[PDB]
């Protein structure tokens, strides 16, 4: 069975990322056993909450729930309301609260639009984040798309020198659909992943979030161009060798610039 | 207890919807996933079947020296399968990867000879368009009415590379005298499988009406409106992508933001907006 | 008519030009068209009223300097028509365009408009028999005598990561940007206003340049460079005046590396060469670590080098062995190569003929170049 879930998680890197909800759950229908094991190692997307105290949307994750019920960011309490809920400390309260805010303004700039959430569970070493951000496409549009965030950090702070090991793994689950120009539609499903370490000396000035935050905006700047690339690299040389009508032409000429470059190849030596 | 037929079902729907590099290997993970093998075996057999006649992949026929394309227009309903060129029924095993035994097949084929014409022009646009290419053009009665259903393809796939492109071309010529009637529809996948996932997913609708004149002109006709279709469906799906998902991926989430310039960390924490 | 072939290297920065078969371009010069603001009152001032090349660098406080080209795409065509013919006028060449065949450079994945524009000037204004438009990075291999490695280069208008594997230039592994030394220079311009000395004329424009080219350097460590205080060295304009530099010198150059701080979007300079590596295919990405060959005048900076190295070792997979090799000759890297792709006598079979032209058009020097 520890091969089951091998191929469990190898089917969902195979099946359309669209359909992960669904797919998902007809993978635990056909597998019940592994119920527990596939809903924490398999990625999906992210869920829509609401706090009705503060009447804001927040995000779920596996971290900051605790049992059937969800922390909001906002209001600090769960739906459905819990006794005696995991609360987090109330100098981390503060932290955390002031981590969604920062983050708020993180978001708003980058997509101006969407919603995002931010829960920091407490370590004893250490403070842990999540970033979680859902940024929907225009719905008018022929041209579906949104952009998903997953950002888990982990600091240790060190006891002396004020400095901290940060290691920062982040997720970007995307489904970008095109239809336009009159000539077909095209569905593109990206999912990368990308780790981060990083040791950086504390400052009075900038919080320890800021330091988080540096490590997200450079790894959005980066994961980012580096999906960018994974499409085109990918969706341009396969697509375009298979079907290409100017490689017949080429062809004849590639061989003629193979006698070429063979005469060229003994020239360059002597 | 999910019951035996509940697992039969999930088993289809994957199977029916694989990525056909890792097809094969998706029936393998389904098989590797349940225990008892007559169950998906049996499932998958018949999904087998209606998912090799919509990937139009060829099997080659061992003393052929060519590729016959499979779809629902060859399905003689016997589970064998017509090969218009050579003209010869084949039955098609689909767990197997070769098809065997075949049946020496004789028909009028009046309807069936025009278009043979017109397939064995289509190839030598086919080997033009792809430096690997396979087809079948399948000659058949459709309630009445008289169609020439040609069929391309092409199949790159490779295991070490994790990327596996595919094409798939469905076109269907009505013969009407004078003018006739197209429908077709153009399909294109590719997916790649480093470091995280990327896939490509496509198609083209076209709804045609050509007139019948001549052997030579319906053969470099049909073809013409292929050829430019397909060109400019890649040119769309190469050129657009290349520069439109660019900036409509980044109409979603910009590289940089409204500023152009990095925000600042110390901005955020120690700034007020609003009256 | 095979008579001994030109090599115009076109570029936004500078232009080199020469015969075919040569150890170096005899004939390089600035690429620009410098016009005079003053009013010429006196009689036997200086004749023409547009000046190209030595005259304008001598006359530079008369002229205003204007670029016809930026980021490898030309902007004012009579002003390359005209520095194109005083590439072949007596004052460079000596020579008639109707005699020699024409190689032609321009950058990877341009507009195809100014491709065929180019073509038209050489073929209809000039009277070339036949002409030949070729990559940049595709010459500088044949230069240095490899056929395998990914070319990064660093001109005035263009930067871009092409690799090659025996002779098989890959043009969809291509990387590029529209950020090199022009806008490192413009960057630079803009930190000078900062630190206190305002240059804002266009014949004022190259002394910037000057600046750039000699009082800069790049740090290995940016981060440790910010918190320490700089020693705020001199250097002497061509008046007489001191300036204090400063900061600028260290901070201008970080442009091509963090394409942020001028504010626009791009991978920049380390991140193109990764990325040139990674778009590749797996089996060729080792060899093309181990060929990398640099060029260009931005690429001359000090410790430009050893920053490349150490954002590779950043990015790249660990245990893998780099190397960023370079020629003597860096600025004239792309001009060898040419001449000897000239020299070679397949040359003959690759070029588009003047009657070719004639006959199909466009799409004949579409279909030779690729
Ligand atoms: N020693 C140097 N240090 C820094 N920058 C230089 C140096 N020499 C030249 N440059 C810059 O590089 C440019 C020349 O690059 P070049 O490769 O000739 O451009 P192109 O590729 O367009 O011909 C100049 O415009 C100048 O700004």
């Amino acid at each position: 069975s520890d091969q089951q879930l091998d191929c469990a998680l190898d089917l969902m890197r195979r099946l359309p990322p669209q359909q992960i909800e669904k797919n998902l759950s007809d993978l635990i229908d056909l597998v019940p056993s592994l119920c527990e094991d596939l809903l924490s190692s398999v990625d999906q997307p992210l869920k829509i909450a609401r706090d009705k105290v503060v009447g804001k949307d927040y995000l779920l994750c596996d971290y900051n729930r605790d049992g059937d019920s969800y922390r909001s960011p906002w209001s600090n309490k769960y739906d459905p309301p819990l006794e005696d809920g995991a609360m987090p400390s109330a100098r981390l309260r503060k932290l955390e609260v002031e981590a969604n805010n920062a983050f708020d303004q993180y978001r708003d700039l980058y997509f101006e639009g969407g919603v995002s959430s931010v829960y920091l569970w407490d370590l004893d070493h250490g403070f842990a984040g999540v970033i979680l951000i859902k940024k929907a496409g225009d719905g008018s549009k022929k041209i579906k798309g949104c952009w998903d965030s997953i950002h888990v950090v982990e600091v240790q702070e060190k006891s002396s020198g004020r400095t901290a090991h940060y290691k920062l793994t982040s997720t970007v689950m995307l489904w970008l659909q095109t239809n336009k120009s009159g000539s077909g539609t095209m569905n593109l499903g990206g999912s990368l992943t990308r780790q981060m370490e990083k040791d950086e000396t504390v400052s009075d000035c900038s919080p320890h979030i800021a330091n988080i935050g540096r490590l997200v905006e450079d790894m959005e700047n980066k994961i980012r161009s580096t999906l960018n690339e994974i499409y085109f690299g990918k969706t341009k040389d396969i697509v375009n060798g298979l079907r290409s009508v100017d490689v017949i032409p080429d062809n004849p000429k590639f061989q003629q610039l193979q006698r070429e470059l063979s005469q060229v190849l003994t020239q360059r030596q002597i | 207890r999910v019951s035996d037929e509940e697992k039969v079902r999930i088993a289809a729907k994957f199977i029916t919807h694989a990525p056909p590099g890792e097809f094969n290997e998706v029936f393998n993970d389904v098989r590797l996933l349940l225990n008892n093998d007559n169950l998906l075996r049996e499932g998958a057999a018949h999904a087998f079947a209606q998912y090799n006649m919509d990937q139009f992949t060829p099997v080659k026929i061992e003393g052929y020296e060519d590729q016959v394309l499979i779809t629902e227009h060859g399905d003689l309903g016997n589970s064998r399968f017509l090969d218009p060129r050579n003209k010869i029924s084949f039955k098609f095993d689909h767990l197997r990867k070769e098809a065997s035994d075949p049946q020496p097949e004789e028909v009028d084929g009046s309807l069936k000879s025009w278009r043979e014409s017109c397939d064995s022009a289509l190839r030598a646009y086919v080997k033009d368009h792809y430096s690997n290419g396979f087809c079948t053009v399948y000659a058949k009665n459709i309630d009445g009415q008289q169609t020439i259903i040609a069929c391309i393809e092409s199949h790159q796939f490779q295991p070490k590379n994790f990327w596996n492109g595919r094409w798939r071309s469905e076109w269907k010529f009505t013969i009407t005298p004078p003018t006739a009637q197209v429908v077709g529809v153009l399909k294109i996948q590719v997916h790649y499988y480093e470091d995280g996932n990327v896939q490509l997913v496509s198609h083209k609708d076209v709804q045609d009406s050509v007139t019948v004149s001549n052997e030579a002109q319906t053969a470099k006709e049909f073809i013409k409106i292929i050829e430019h279709a397909e060109n400019e469906y890649q040119t769309a799906i190469s050129e657009n992508y290349q520069t439109m998902s660019d900036t409509t991926f980044k109409a979603l989430r910009r590289q940089l933001p409204v500023t152009r310039t990095k925000i600042d960390w110390n901005k955020i924490l120690s700034y007020k907006i609003g009256k | 008519i095979a008579n001994q072939p030109v090599v115009i290297d076109n570029g936004s920065g500078v232009i080199k030009a020469g015969f075919a078969g040569d150890q170096i371009p005899k004939y390089c010069f600035p690429n620009y068209v410098g016009r005079p603001k003053h009013v010429r009152v006196m009689a036997g001032a200086l004749e023409g009223d547009i000046f190209i090349g030595p005259k304008a660098e001598e006359h530079r406080g008369l002229l205003s300097i204007r670029y016809p080209m930026e980021h490898g795409i030309v902007k004012d065509w009579n002003d390359m028509e005209r520095i194109w013919q005083y590439v072949y006028s007596k004052e460079q060449l000596q020579t008639f365009s109707e005699e020699h065949p024409v190689l032609l450079t321009e950058a990877p994945l341009n507009p195809r408009k100014n491709r065929e524009r180019a073509a038209e000037v050489f073929f209809e204004t000039f009277n070339v028999p036949a002409l030949f438009i070729s990559m940049q990075a595709v010459l500088s291999l044949y230069a240095t005598g490899r056929t395998t490695g990914v070319v990064l280069d660093s001109g005035d208008g263009v930067t871009h990561a092409v690799p090659i594997y025996e002779g098989f230039a890959m043009p969809h592994s291509i990387m590029r940007i529209d950020i090199a030394g022009r806008d490192v220079s413009r960057f630079l311009r803009l930190y000078l206003r900062k630190e206190g000395y305002d240059f804002h004329s266009s014949s004022e424009f190259e002394i910037v340049k000057a600046i750039k080219e000699r009082a800069c350097y790049l740090s290995i460590n940016p981060q440790k460079d910010e918190t320490l205080e700089t020693e705020k060295a001199q250097y002497y304009l061509p008046d007489g005046s001191t300036i204090e530099i400063g900061p600028s010198r260290f901070r201008a150059p970080e442009l091509l590396f963090r394409p942020d701080l001028i504010g626009e979007e791009s991978e920049g300079i380390h991140e193109v060469l990764v990325f040139a590596i990674q778009k590749s295919d797996m089996d060729l990405r080792r060899t093309l670590f181990s060929n990398i060959v640099l060029s260009g005048g931005s690429t001359l900076f000090k410790g430009f080098g050893d920053r490349l190295l150490s954002e590779v070792k950043k990015l790249a997979p660990k245990d893998v062995k780099i190397r960023i090799s370079a020629p003597q000759e860096r600025l004239y890297s792309t001009w060898i190569g040419g001449s000897i792709l000239a020299s070679l006598d397949t040359f003959k079979k690759m070029w588009v003929s003047k009657k070719e032209y004639e006959e199909d058009g466009a799409r004949s020097i579409h279909r030779k170049t690729f």
